[PDB]
RNA sequence: CAUCCGGUCGAUCCUGCCGGAGCGCGACGCUCUCCCCAAGGACGAAGCCAUGCAUGCCCGCUCACCGGACGCGGCGGACGGCUCAGGACAACGGUUGCACCCCCCGCGGCGGUCCUAGCCGGACACCGCUGGCAACCCGGCGCCAAGACGUGCGCG
RNA sequence: AUCCAAGGACGGCAGCAGGCGCGGAACUUGCCCAAUGCGCGGCGCGCGAGGCAGCGACGGGGAGCGCGCGAGCGAGGCGGGCCCACAGCCCCCGCCGCGGAGCCGAGGGCAAGCUGGUGCCAGCAGCCGCGGUAAUUCCAGCUCGGCGAGCGUCGCGCG
């Protein structure tokens, strides 16, 4: 028929996988390197950098806001990333030149929401998680 | 009072270590027994009240059951010999010296190699 | 590449039909070299102690062989690993044991009870003829032991009877159609038979037919296949003839000793 | 290495592939109110061991009747539901295994027995007298509510001599 | 142990992707009554290492001090333990062979040796006296043992 | 890389503990050969192999914060046994007897709704979307739902 179908025709079967399996988005992401080289986490669930300008960012056309991120340099890499700190008035706990630590959101690279451009989360600060501070767990006095 | 009554189960004959084989079972529903001493009289009733040794000894949910071993010698000799040390102390057959720590028996050890010829001295 | 030759054992890795207990510990005994091999012997403190029960642990077991209570074959060993194997006779006179050394049917070494008259040789399988030094003729067995000046009418894969006293051969069974048998190796280890057919390929193994007491027919190589008499067995075989249940018959057992 | 890195260990339950379900949330509610569950790993456990006896049976029944494989491994099978009391004497053919279902496995718990004998008030006061050991089963005291009864230790279940 | 659901339109049917719903492996965060089992600096740093421990035993050789020291000699230290850098018809897995091979302990045999044998010769170690050097390290003189070394009695 | 009385001497933790650096990420500078074995050896020595203990919500399994109109049992403490190389732990026996639930969510997918604020701001939202004066979606209180000594978030693999 359209596929070859013969007793010894394993060969080429393969072949014909091998060459077309190349052609998925996904698979192409996981399995060609070029992301994991271009990703300045490469391959971490989260990475530790330092805050070195606050700024706010206005959201998409449909809605109205301006959204409160950092602007972070890694350790171990030294490139610069946009990091958005969520919970309301927690942007006041971030201060300039300070440790934090730095999540991905849901998606794994994808931009998410009216947020433009923007792929990290903040979680933690000096050693303290963003959460904890917001519900009045614990304090940052320390600093 | 609820009676103690006592068995024995897999009797084998030892004659290389002069001893006697004991699986000892004791049935004390209600009460308990006596830190293993008045033992002694029934398992040497059942089988010298000073040539038996007893270790391994367990009680199961509940404490009705209680199931252990014994060791029955011949003679205190063949006890004195066929018998590991720490029974010997935790019966009352011989004294423990005060035990000294493994740590100063290494480092005299090696400070000892260190020294040339006689080395008595350190 | 290990530097040289190995002189431990981990207890997974040993042998299937010694039993030994998963949890005992992280080794196992590692027999020494001597009768029989690796994998066609048991060390003697497994006898002594997880078997027989006259031990409790290592150190009783070197007592006991360094004061001389037992004796292999006439005479007495002091190794702890030194290594029994098949036929072999395990005396104990402070008791009054006297045991050789067998294979059940389901293929472990196992201690069958004997008599005085027959303690006092065993059976022997002669794998190898070869001249030694200055052309005399010489002769080798499964137990690692050499007899010069051999009769030509003894060949290959012959079984000979020897004297323990003395190591002098008295008869010999040839290998034959129509003798019984006794599988020594593979899957049909205990399995006692009588040959039926043999069937040799060029530059390749030999296959032996064997049939069973009851009209069953197993087959397996001329490596393994040990003869112990002329249609009758010449030394007391265990209580069970060589017959391997099926997993039924076995359960149908188990049950009834339940 | 440490021989602790030898020992086996495996799960026992299995979670619902749709957990937010109307039907099964009631009749879940409906099992613990009815049998006095702690939490809803107690029916998850059931439905494991409810799916393994289930594969067994099919694969077994897939055979033919005079396979020898068949037969050993049938036998074993109902040998052991009928000891467990969770299948009936009276059936002894593979098919009917397939229709078994968790209730019956309920059933045969300690509570459960102790209840049918009028020795307790209620699943609740069972399990309270579990927990407090006044309970025994062959002169030997339980205190486990899982525990699962043989028929055979069906009439040996009283209550504690020590108990007070 | 063979399951789907929401989103392109004024409404409708499709293609097609985005997202949700489960299991496992790790990290982060909140919290934590009792018992049992149990992993634990592997994750482009095979990066760097104070401190302590991880290989000894003893048959032979005692005129040593009062036989125990010490030393010579023998066995062992090539096993065990750690890690996965390097290496892509290699390593490795199954299946052959050496009529192209080597092998300690152990088991069983075998054991004839050309041209002072009531028992041969000389030394070293430990030790004594005298000394060098910050340390590490050794020097010279001197009596003594061997299952140590050398020579070697003998049916090729 | 180390000591030097400056002429000289000396080292190799990817062995057990411990330390620095790095990183999102990982434990005591503990006790013992009694067990399993190995080396030597006749009534034994040694072994950071190995065993025992300590930290330990990687993780797995079993019980519980009530039943009832009054009784009963837990955890916990003080003592005695058993166990242990020495000690804990489990278990048994006596006298007193600390009953403590969080994490997520309530428009749909997807089980689960009442006042007060703010006013496309602050914020929520994996996707659709909410918020420009009732905001069923933000921030609070009440109530309710799911799992449960565990719950949620991030990345990867299978589906
Ligand atoms: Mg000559």
């Amino acid at each position: 028929m359209s596929k070859t179908s013969g007793l010894y025709t394993a060969r080429k079967l393969r072949t014909v996988r091998r060459v077309n399996r190349w052609a998925d988005k996904k698979y192409r992401k996981a399995h060609l390197g070029t992301w994991l080289k271009a990703n300045p986490l490469e391959g971490a669930c989260m990475a530790r950098g330092i805050v070195t300008q606050k700024i706010g960012i206005s959201a998409k056309q449909p809605n109205s806001a301006v959204r409160k991120a950092v602007r972070v340099q890694l350790t171990k890499n030294s490139k610069k990333i946009t990091a958005f700190v969520p919970r309301d008035g927690s942007i006041t706990y971030i201060d300039n030149n300070d440790e934090v630590l730095v999540a991905g959101f849901g998606r794994a690279g994808r931009a998410v929401g009216d947020i433009p451009g923007c792929r990290f989360k903040v979680i933690k600060v000096a050693g303290i998680g963003l959460l904890a501070l917001f519900l009045r767990k614990r304090e940052k006095r320390a600093r | 009072m609820p009676e103690i009554t006592v068995k024995v189960r897999k009797v084998l004959n030892n004659p290389l270590l002069q001893r006697q084989q004991c699986v000892v079972d004791v049935l004390h529903p209600g009460c308990t027994y006596e830190s293993k001493e008045a033992i002694k009289a029934k398992v040497a009733q059942q089988l010298d009240q000073k040539n038996i040794v007893l270790y391994g000894f367990k009680t199961s949910f509940g404490g009705g059951h209680t199931v252990g071993f014994c060791n029955a010698y011949q003679n205190m000799d063949a006890l004195m010999k066929y018998e590991p040390g720490f029974r010997k102390i935790r019966c009352g057959l011989i004294e423990a010296p005060k035990p000294v720590s493994r740590k100063q028996l290494k480092n005299l050890k090696n400070r000892r190699l260190k020294k040339r010829g006689t080395e008595k001295a350190t | 590449m290990a530097r040289g030759v190995r002189k431990h054992l981990k207890r997974l890795n040993a042998p299937k039909h010694w039993l030994l207990d998963k949890m005992g510990g992280i080794w196992a005994p590692r027999p020494t070299n001597g009768p029989h091999g690796l994998r066609e012997c048991i060390p003697l403190i497994l006898i002594l102690r997880n078997r027989l029960h006259y031990a409790n642990t290592y150190a009783e077991t070197s007592m006991i062989l360094q004061d001389k209570n037992v004796l292999i074959d006439g005479k007495p060993r002091t190794d702890p690993t030194f290594p029994v194997g098949f036929m072999d006779v395990f005396e104990i006179p402070k008791v009054h044991k006297t045991f050789r050394v067998l294979y059940d049917v389901k293929g472990r070494f196992t201690l069958v009870p004997i008599q005085s008259n027959e303690a006092g040789f065993k059976l022997c399988r002669v794998q190898k003829i070869f001249l030694g030094d200055k052309g005399m003729p010489y002769l080798s067995t499964h137990d690692a032991r050499t007899i010069r000046f051999p009769h030509p009418d003894i060949k290959t894969n012959d079984t000979i009877k020897i004297n323990l006293k003395t190591g002098k051969i008295d008869e010999w069974y040839k290998f034959d159609i129509g003798k019984i048998v006794m599988v020594t190796g593979g899957r049909n280890c205990g399995r006692i038979g009588t040959i039926q057919a043999i069937d040799k390929h060029m530059g390749s193994y030999t296959m032996i037919r064997m049939k069973d007491t009851e009209g069953t027919e197993f087959l397996t190589r001329l490596c393994n296949v040990f003869v112990i008499g002329n249609d009758s067995p010449a030394v007391a075989i265990p209580t069970t003839k060589g017959i391997r249940p099926d997993i039924i018959k076995n359960r149908e057992l188990r049950l009834r000793s339940i | 290495p440490r021989i602790s890195r030898h020992r086996n260990s495996s799960k026992t339950y299995s979670t619902p592939k749709k957990p937010f379900t109307k039907p099964r949330l009631d009749a879940e509610l409906k099992l613990c109110g009815e049998y006095g569950l702690k939490c809803k790993r107690e029916i998850y456990r059931a439905r494991y061991m409810l799916a393994k006896i289930r594969r067994t049976a099919r694969n077994l029944l897939t055979l033919d009747e005079n396979d020898i494989k068949r037969r050993f491994e049938g036998a074993a099978l109902l040998r052991r539901l009928h000891m467990l009391g969770i299948l009936d004497e009276e059936k002894d053919q593979l098919d009917y295994v397939l229709g078994l279902r968790i209730e019956d496995i309920f059933k045969r718990r300690l509570q459960s027995v102790i209840v049918e004998s009028k020795l307790a008030k209620s699943v609740h006061h069972a399990r309270n007298m579990i927990k407090a050991r006044h309970i025994s089963v062959g002169g030997q005291i339980v205190n486990i509510p899982s525990y699962m009864v043989r028929i055979s230790n069906t009439s040996r279940v009283a209550i504690a001599d020590t108990s007070s």
